[PDB]
């Protein structure tokens, strides 16, 4: 019996009187647009952003803490070599802004020395993520805006092939160019050589070498773009596994343990990996918001009164913007307690407060790397959880606009099945 | 597991009533934090929420009146009301933000002239 139902639970008379009310239906379905522009249309503001922008700065972060401990070295096809330094510009390397890979007649591989091609799958992720994050993120519903970014490496050493036509696709190693494109969009990549002998002027470094410039134009800065970018990252580092061994800074913070392999923070990485994963599912939504629009009101046909048995075909629609919505609260709030040392326990939190958490540069703006990064995150890590918390705070009431919302579509979808 | 307010009563116009929620561990630790009501003929309205490093922020219905603030040491939100009126008239609910999905029984706030 309805009667005793309605006694127990008179929250729900309240929702039932509401799902056959239009103007009630319609003031819920305008409540969804709004929300939906807070949480796709806004930064500051919106759960959604804060929790992307915070998965793609802990992966950043993880390679500012130890890339300068991490051995790589080797020739073009993973192969060892015999004297090969093969430097990359604008990385966060000990006190300097490159990294050098220069780890000779060890095999590249696991628990070894980074080969020379994942460097460069991994450095370029990381150039695109640095230079979209000095730009600024874009709010998730711009889809098609694009970054242009450049980056240099340099090759010296009798044998070093990392430079070469193979290697690159140039045919001139002096002032040689190529040009070739990739993948919904078009990204345009040009190469360039130039050789530096060991006596020109300008040339402190005593060395002969082969600088590469690669230039991108295009680059997809939307949040799924530059979440892909940052799984490249992350799982570049956790497949090839290199060693790393750490200069221990005789003062303050500690790091557990020292020398080792790279997946050896397993941890930390999981808990990265699965803040992508979240915020990739959290994108994702978007478009189910997209698709299922609430701009349009419903009200009965035929000037009759309306039948919530079966004037409300909508209501599927309505349903699953809300459900989507939620989720998309619920993933920024999952990305966020994946990382908050606040839950965290013993050495994965030092890990965090002591070193992710931290940024050693003399705030500086996102994306900037300077010879004191290393060892810090620098990424900005615990604004950005502060900032979610923030933004969570003030979508108190959109949340509740929002299950009320998927409550009344879902007894309407009840009501017509 | 666990949210359990307290704190609720029958008071005059122009009272004042301070409720207090215990909650577990894994609901507040680290979570913003915050109050709900849901009054006779309506649905649950959100009133207040404070972030873990205590920055509050409130509904205008309650805003200059209301103070909501949060133990960390004792997992205890406390919600101070003043200046009541007839329509603060409600069930009042804390939860995190975003809401764990079983709520509290609530404490029963009636605001209201002898
Ligand atoms: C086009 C091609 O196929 N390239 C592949 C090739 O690359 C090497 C070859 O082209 C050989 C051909 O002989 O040359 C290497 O490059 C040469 C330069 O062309 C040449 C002129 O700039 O300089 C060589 O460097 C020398 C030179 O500067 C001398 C002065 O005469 O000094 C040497 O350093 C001295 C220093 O001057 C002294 O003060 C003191 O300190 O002693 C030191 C050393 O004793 C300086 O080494 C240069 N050779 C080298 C080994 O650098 C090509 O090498 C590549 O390009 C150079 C510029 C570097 O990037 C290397 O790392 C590259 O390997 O073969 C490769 C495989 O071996 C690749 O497949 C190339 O694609």
């Amino acid at each position: 019996n309805l009667s005793k139902l309605l006694t127990r639970y008179s929250t729900l008379n309240t929702l039932i009187k509401l799902s056959a009310d239009p103007s009630a239906i319609n003031a819920a379905r305008e409540n969804l647009g709004a929300s939906a522009k807070n949480l796709i249309g806004d930064t500051k503001n919106s759960p959604a952003y804060q929790a992307v922008l915070l998965a793609i700065n802990a992966a950043v972060g993880f390679w500012n803490v130890l890339g300068y401990a991490t051995q790589c070295g080797g020739n073009a096809n993973g192969q060892e070599s015999t004297s090969s330094t093969t430097i990359f510009n604008n990385e966060p390397g000990y006190r300097s802004t490159s990294i050098t890979c220069s780890l000779n007649r060890y095999k590249p591989g696991y628990y070894g020395p980074m080969s020379i091609e994942n460097f460069k799958k991994l450095n370029e992720a990381y150039q695109i993520l640095q230079t979209a994050l000095n730009k600024g993120l874009p709010a998730l519903k711009e889809n098609n805006g694009t970054v242009s970014v450049t980056y240099t490496y340099t090759c010296s050493g009798e044998g070093n092939d990392n430079c070469s036509k193979k290697a690159t696709g140039v045919s001139d190693q002096n002032g040689g160019t190529k040009t070739k494109t990739q993948t919904g969009k078009t990204v345009t990549t040009k190469i360039s050589s130039k050789v530096v002998d060991s006596q020109a002027k300008g040339n402190t470094t005593r060395v002969s070498y082969t600088e590469i410039t690669n230039k991108l134009d295009g680059v997809p800065d939307s949040a799924q773009a530059l979440l892909a970018q940052a799984s490249t990252l992350i799982n570049t580092i956790n497949t090839a596994c290199p060693y790393f061994s750490v200069t221990n800074k005789s003062g303050g913070p500690q790091m557990e343990p020292t020398r080792g392999k790279l997946c050896g923070f397993t941890e930390e990485i999981s808990a990265i990996q699965k803040m992508i994963t979240d915020a990739q599912e959290l994108v994702n939504q978007t478009s189910v918001i997209n698709e299922h629009e609430q701009s349009t009101p419903v009200g009965g046909n035929n000037g009759k009164p309306f039948n919530p048995f079966t004037d409300a075909s909508f209501a599927q629609g309505m349903l699953a913007n809300a459900s989507a919505q939620a989720k998309m609260l619920n993933l920024a709030h999952q990305v966020g307690q994946t990382i908050n040392p606040d839950n965290l326990t013993g050495t994965f939190k030092n890990f965090v407060t002591g070193f992710l958490a931290t940024c050693n540069n003399k705030g500086s703006p996102p994306g900037t790397v300077t010879t004191q990064t290393f060892a810090s995150g620098c990424a900005y890590v615990e604004q950005t959880i502060t900032n979610l918390n923030n933004s969570i705070a003030h979508f108190g009431t959109q949340e509740q606009q929002i299950q009320q919302a998927e409550n009344i579509a879902d007894t309407l979808v009840n009501f017509g099945s | 597991v666990q949210l359990q307010e307290s704190g609720g009563g029958l008071v005059q116009p122009g009272g004042s009533l301070r409720l207090s929620c215990a909650a577990s561990g894994s609901i507040f630790s680290g979570n913003v934090m915050g109050w709900y009501r849901q009054a006779p003929g309506k649905l649950r309205e959100w009133v207040a929420a404070i972030t873990p490093q205590g920055v509050p922020n409130y509904a205008d219905s309650v805003k200059g009146r209301f103070t909501i603030s949060r133990d960390n040491a004792k997992n205890m939100l406390y919600l101070q009301m003043s200046s009541l009126k007839p329509e603060d008239t409600a069930l009042y609910y804390c939860n995190r933000l975003p809401n764990y999905r079983s709520w509290g029984q609530g404490t029963q706030v009636t605001v209201s002239s002898h």
